[PDB]
Formats: structure tokens, C-alpha cells, sequence
């Protein structure tokens, strides 16, 4: 049940700027994993941005991107969008995406806890 | 007797033969929804479980212990999945009775301050996994099982406690 993730969409941008970020997941039941953006800084610890959860009707922000952040799903496509909007200078970090088993497509609950999977990573810096 | 005896006894033997059956494709389905009934039961020790260890209604079926909800399937069950402690049974769509088709019962706990009070019944659903109270799922599409096909232990409501 292996799962692959994929982010894309990372790049330079402008302070205030519009950026989107795509998680696209490969595998068996990419559709019954909960999808957490999480980002890390040069400097401090890994930490969460922004959990959507498998059913999609459930998302949660971190205090510091709540009203700028906005993730959504699509099944269709298997790939998690988050759009920041509003970039600030304290964004610059590379955001992973991450993949949790809920075992249940209708679940509403998400949060940054062990994950199963892990992705890559995007640097998004904004200068 | 006569040919007209015999005529009336040739209409009686295919009134018979007629006859109009009583609802036993309801029976059928409860006897199908019970398969559904223990599938959701068989959950029930985990969920309580996480309750106990945790303080919190499990959210689904990861932290709950239980197997995946498209995993855990019977002849005529083809899902039983965990939302916020209540545990939802959703039969096949094909190759089951057609008045359960598709259609879905819950097993949902309140608890007391003596015991855990399980409920069997149509679906429900838990906002938060720490609240006590339940609700109807949605409208929706016939996702509900008829109180026809369910046991009469197992048609309590929403709000019974
Ligand atoms: C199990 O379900 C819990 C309801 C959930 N808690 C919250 C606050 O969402 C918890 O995260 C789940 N645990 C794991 C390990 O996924
Ligand atoms: O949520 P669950 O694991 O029951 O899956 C729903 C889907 O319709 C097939 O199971």
C-alpha cells in the first residue's frame, strides 16, 4: 500500500504575491489518505501549515496562515491544491505534503500526527 | 357434483395459485441488514476502546483500530465505516435484496454515568468527537434503511438516550 507524493508548483515569487502549490499522490487508495501541507525553515523545526482531510468537507490552518491559506481537493485529478495568498517574507521555507491513513474516504478529522507518507518537497521563497 | 363444481374448483386451484404474497422480501432484508448488524458490532470493542483511552470519540477508522471501511465487507454488507464513534453499515448494490440496496444502518454509543448505552438504527451522525449527542445524517439520496428492514431492537431514533 505504498504511497508516492509528488509537489509541484514551487518557485520565486513576490512579497504579496499569489503562489499555488499541487501534491499529486500515486497509489492504492490515494483517495483515503488525509493530506497535510507542512512547511520547514532554515532555522526551526518542521511544522504544519494547512490539513485537509479525506472526505474534503474538513480543513485546518495554522494560526500564522489562517485567512491566507486555502487548500482544496480533487479526487478526479488525486493532486491537493493549497494557494497562499498575501505571501509574507516569514513564508520562505520548502512545504512538503504529506499523506495520513484514515481508512475511511468519509472522514472528517485531520491533523499533524504521524504521517504514513511523506513527499519530497517545494522550496517557496518569496523576496 | 357437476361441470359446474368442476369449473369452480379449476378457478379456485388458480386463485391459489395467484395467491398474493405477504412482504417477505422485507423479512429477507432484515435477515441481510442482521450480517451488517454484527459487522457493525464487531467494531464496537475498538471504538470503545479509544473512547476509554482517550477521552474522544474515534474519528474514523484510523485511530479506531478497525480495518479499512471499503475492508470490512460481507455477503450483502459492503461497507462499515467509523465517523466520530458511530459505526455506519452500508449494504451492496447488486446481488442483495432491492429494498436495502445501497442503504445504510448505525450503531452509535451516549455515555452514561453508570454504563455505555449502544443504539442500533437508521444513520446518525456526531458533529465533534467529543460531543454526546447524534443527529440524522442527511437527506440526501435513500441512503436509509427503511424501519421495515431492521429489527425492532434495533429502530431507536436520534435522539434517544
Ligand atoms: C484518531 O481519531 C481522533 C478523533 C483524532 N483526534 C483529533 C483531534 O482529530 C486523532 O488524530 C486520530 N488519531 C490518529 C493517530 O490518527
Ligand atoms: O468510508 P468507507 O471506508 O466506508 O468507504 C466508503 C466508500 O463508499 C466505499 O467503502
Amino acid at each position: 500500500a505504498q504511497l508516492q507524493l509528488v509537489e509541484s508548483g514551487g518557485g520565486l515569487v513576490q512579497p504579496g504575491g499569489s503562489l499555488r502549490l499541487s501534491c499529486a499522490s500515486s497509489g492504492f487508495r490515494s483517495d483515503y489518505y488525509a493530506i497535510v501541507w507542512f512547511r520547514q525553515a532554515p532555522g526551526k523545526e518542521r511544522e504544519g501549515v494547512s490539513c485537509i482531510s479525506t472526505s474534503g468537507k474538513t480543513t485546518i490552518y495554522a494560526d500564522s496562515v489562517k485567512g491566507r491559506f486555502t487548500i482544496s481537493r480533487d479526487n478526479a485529478k488525486n493532486t491537493v491544491y493549497l494557494q497562499m495568498n498575501s505571501l509574507k517574507p516569514e513564508d520562505t521555507a520548502v512545504y512538503y505534503c504529506a499523506a495520513d491513513f484514515r481508512g475511511s474516504r468519509l472522514s472528517d478529522v485531520c491533523s499533524y500526527s504521524s504521517m504514513d507518507y511523506w513527499g519530497k518537497g517545494t522550496l517557496a521563497t518569496v523576496s | 357434483f357437476t361441470l359446474i363444481e368442476l369449473m369452480i374448483v379449476i378457478a379456485i386451484v388458480g386463485i391459489l395459485a395467484a395467491v398474493a404474497l405477504p412482504a417477505y422480501q422485507d423479512y429477507t432484508a432484515r435477515a441481510q441488514v442482521s450480517e451488517a448488524i454484527l459487522l457493525a458490532e464487531g467494531q464496537k470493542s475498538a471504538v470503545t476502546e479509544y473512547y476509554l483511552n482517550h477521552g474522544e470519540w474515534p474519528g474514523d477508522n484510523s485511530s479506531a483500530g478497525v480495518a479499512t471501511s471499503a475492508d470490512i465487507k460481507g455477503k450483502y454488507v459492503q461497507s462499515v465505516t467509523v465517523a466520530n464513534g458511530v459505526i455506519t453499515a452500508q449494504m451492496a448494490s447488486s446481488n442483495v435484496n432491492n429494498e436495502i440496496k445501497s442503504k445504510k444502518l448505525s450503531l452509535w454509543a451516549k455515555r452514561q454515568n453508570g454504563s455505555v448505552k449502544w443504539f442500533c438504527g437508521q444513520p446518525v451522525t456526531r458533529t465533534t468527537a467529543t460531543a454526546t449527542d447524534v443527529a440524522a445524517a442527511n437527506g440526501k439520496t435513500d441512503d436509509k434503511i427503511n424501519t421495515k428492514h431492521l429489527p425492532s431492537t434495533c429502530r431507536d431514533d436520534s435522539s434517544a438516550s
